[PDB]
């Protein structure tokens, strides 16, 4: 009759019914993301209600069982994933702001349109619309302007929100016992009491910082190079030696660069890798898509995919008749329902985003026998990184060979491969300055180190130093341009996009030592390498149950992020850089800017 | 002379919980036990002591017929000398088991959409089963040093609860009837 004791028969009631209105719910939120039809909107919601309501009952419970008299780790773990009272912990008055806000500010983003000056007889949203003039066009102003009038007639809606918002988060975070709400998201690293593998939330920013320093060599000589790529593409708007105009960066925030490959592409006589062409010819389906995707799972030892994956899971698009949110989603939904959503065309960019959402489904059903509530990945960033490594071995040509997409006519030269490298880079390496900046903003904010009159005078500053990004108009205090972008106005953290990029090349390089591969990172397939697969599922089986940290050295041997794998991936592109720099300038100026003033 | 109504042990309809397994005592009579292996839909069919030839040139003294519904993870608790909620406090085999457990999956009758939970098991027990023991007793478990007083709450849980069979689980989670076949006038 100890408190352990009683804890244990607790969480086994709980697992034994959380695992069916768990089930209730994903099962109903399907039918909304399938049939989308008014009535299974009021299915989906009446079973989610039921769920977040279980929740905090349990929630309540749990607390009569404290973690101070808690021995057995897994238990502790558990009551702790339980006993966080969460946002509750206001007065009701409160939460009704809060959620209210939350909701105002993500009906503005996914609703806002901006209409055009020269033809107000078309307006756009951002969803279809100003997203394709940031990725594809090439005039200077129009760019200017999808950028300047969403971050102004949509930003500024959520300029008044993103006040209260930060002021009731705060609330919330304090009354937890976290000092700041930032402080709070960095509680998802967080690791106590094992020894030799415990991990503070204050030794997150630190970690982040140290790691970004060894970063810096390889963007500077990355932003150099786009800069003077991008000074012929507008010849009389950019300085060589100043930061790159925000609204030139290939989409509406310049997170990723990959839009900007055509402007940028190095050897560009050379004959790109799309194995669009080859699927049609030889007949291939979604059926085929994800009956290959399996069969590079189980070349490694890795299981296929369950009966009931092949009969629940939709993998192509009815269309017209029904409605379906086509975004690729992986889905565990309880009781070995496993399914992926993903409206797939004949694509190979929706070839190798398959492999990675099936990554997560491999990864979803091998903790599937861990306790109800140790059913996660590792931290935040371990899901999307473990499918990432799964899109970098099977984009690679020696890949495509195996399965028959890609000629053996086709020539491996160092030029193909370095147009290979540097479309990643823009991608990858773009992202990292992008995503530390926007995190240290918010850390910043929450802690009050910026205040409301400095808000976003200290953005654009931080865009300036850290990122090498200049605004093409000058923004005051009434802009709120953070929360212009999806996963600032949605409560969402954003360092994991971060570290899953640092993780990735972790996992990648272990998992291509044990295949026994020789040669560069980047050529790397871990295909038919059953030895790789074990390393791999030892870590995918533990889940949440350990620490992240032994979860991480469990595949590369080492106990934290580490930035070596990550430079050395993308070493034959950075002492390529150096050369086509020797009369660039790089680095910019931190008061450049394009515009009088 | 007469034959043993083991069919409407396998054919019928609708089958116990397996907590309140039911059980059908076959004696006096003669029947056939090759009619259970070319059935080839068993995918669970193990004796634990005996051999299905054998038993047809063997005349035995009692045959007891157990019938009852788990979950496919729990088919493996109906074998002898293992430990699980459904061995322990529903169903326990003895460890000098001579007999037989016979399964197969029953989607097709006990998953419906939506939600099928007629079907119980004993979540929590005060002890282990004695071999062959039947518990159907409703009364509450005192997880706590608080007395419960016919009463559930804190540490204070009801004993009983529901499978949900959905007829898209796992395999893992889908329905399956078991039979649970026992062993100088029965013979073949
Ligand atoms: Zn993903």
């Amino acid at each position: 009759s100890t408190i352990e004791e009683q804890a244990k028969t607790f969480l086994d009631k709980f697992n034994h019914e959380a695992e069916d209105l768990f089930y209730q719910s994903s099962l109903a939120s399907w039918n909304y993301n399938t049939n989308i039809t008014e009535e299974n909107v009021q299915n989906m919601n009446n079973a989610g209600d039921k769920w977040s309501a279980f929740l905090k009952e349990q929630s309540t419970l749990a607390q009569m069982y404290p973690l101070q008299e808690i021995q057995n780790l897994t238990v502790k773990l558990q009551l702790q994933a339980l006993q966080q009272n969460g946002s509750s912990v206001l007065s009701e008055d409160k939460s009704k702001r809060l959620n209210t806000i939350l909701n105002t500010m993500s009906t503005i983003y996914s609703t806002g349109k901006v209409c055009n000056p020269d033809n107000p007889q078309e307006c756009l949203l951002l969803e279809p619309g100003l997203n394709e003039i940031m990725a594809n066009s090439l005039d200077y102003n129009e760019r200017l302007w999808a950028w300047e009038s969403w971050r102004s007639e949509v930003g500024k809606q959520l300029r008044p929100l993103y006040e209260e918002y930060v002021v009731l988060k705060n609330e919330m975070a304090r009354a937890n016992h976290y000092e700041d709400y930032g402080d709070y998201w960095r509680g998802d690293y967080e690791v106590n009491g094992v020894d030799g593998y415990d991990y503070s939330r204050g030794q997150l920013i630190e970690d982040v910082e140290h790691t970004f320093e060894e970063i810096k060599p390889l963007y500077e000589h990355l932003h150099a190079y786009v800069r003077a790529k991008l000074m012929n593409a507008y010849p009389s708007y950019i300085s060589p030696i100043g930061c790159l105009p925000a609204h030139l960066l290939g989409d509406m925030w310049g997170r990723f660069w990959t839009n900007l490959y055509s402007l940028t592409v190095p050897f560009g006589q050379k004959p790109n890798i799309d194995v669009t062409d080859a699927m049609v010819d030889q007949a291939w389906d979604a059926q085929r898509i994800f009956k290959e995707a399996e069969k590079f799972f189980v070349s490694v030892g890795l299981p296929n995919m369950t009966q009931g994956f092949w009969e629940n899971s939709m993998l192509t698009d009815p269309g017209n008749v029904q409605k379906a949110v086509c975004h690729p989603t992986a889905w565990d939904l309880g009781k070995g329902d496993f399914r992926i959503l993903m409206c797939t065309k004949v694509t190979m960019d929706d070839f190798l985003t398959a492999h990675h959402e099936m990554g997560h489904i491999q990864y979803d059903m091998a903790y599937a026998a861990q306790p109800f509530l140790l059913r996660n990945g590792a931290n935040e960033g371990f899901h999307e990184a473990v499918g990432e490594i799964m899109s970098l071995s099977a984009a690679t040509p020696k890949h495509l060979k195996s399965i028959g997409l890609l000629s053996p006519d086709f020539q491996e030269d160092n030029e193909t491969e370095i147009n290979f490298l540097l479309k990643q880079a823009l991608t990858i390496v773009g992202t990292l300055p992008f995503t530390y900046m926007l995190e240290k903003w918010r850390w910043m904010v929450f802690k009050g180190e910026i205040p409301k009159d400095q808000w976003m005078k200290k953005w654009w500053e931080m865009k300036r130093e850290i990122v090498g990004v200049v605004e093409p108009v000058p923004h005051d205090e009434t802009y709120c341009d953070p929360a212009s972008l999806f996963h600032v106005s949605n409560d969402y953290s954003f360092i994991r996009y971060y570290t899953r990029t640092l993780y990735q090349f972790q996992f990648q390089e272990a998992l291509c030592q044990a295949a026994k591969h020789e040669g560069p990172l980047h050529k790397c397939d871990i295909s038919n390498s059953t030895e790789a697969g074990q390393k791999l599922f030892n870590m995918l089986r533990l889940g949440k149950s350990e620490p992240w940290t032994l979860a991480l050295e469990n595949v590369v041997g080492a106990k934290n992020m580490n930035v070596r794998p990550l430079l050395n991936y993308f070493e034959p592109l950075f002492t390529w850089l150096k050369d086509q720099n020797k009369n660039s300038f790089v680095g910019w100026s931190t008061d450049w800017s394009p515009y009088a003033d | 002379t007469n034959l043993c109504p083991f069919g409407e042990v396998f054919n019928a309809s609708k089958f116990a919980s397996v907590y309140a397994w039911n059980r059908k005592r076959i004696s006096n009579c003669v029947a056939d036990y090759s009619v259970l292996y070319n059935s080839t839909s068993f995918s669970t069919f193990k004796c634990y002591g005996v051999s299905p030839t054998k038993l047809n040139d063997l005349c035995f003294t009692n045959v007891y017929a157990d019938s009852f519904v788990v979950k496919g993870d729990e088919v493996r608790q109906i074998a002898p000398g293992q430990t699980g909620v459904i061995a322990d406090y529903n169903y326990k085999l003895p460890d000098d088991f001579t007999g037989c457990v016979i399964a197969w999956n029953s989607v097709k009758q006990d998953a419906l959409t939506g939600g099928n939970y007629g079907y119980l098991y004993r979540l929590f027990r005060k002890s282990k089963l004695k071999p062959f023991e039947r518990d159907i007793s409703t009364e509450i478990y005192q997880a706590g040093s608080t007395p419960c007083n016919g009463q559930v709450g804190l540490n204070c849980y009801y004993p009983l609860e529901r499978y949900g069979f959905h007829p898209t689980n796992g395999v893992n989670y889908q329905p399956f009837r078991v039979v649970v076949l026992s062993f100088a006038t029965v013979c073949g």
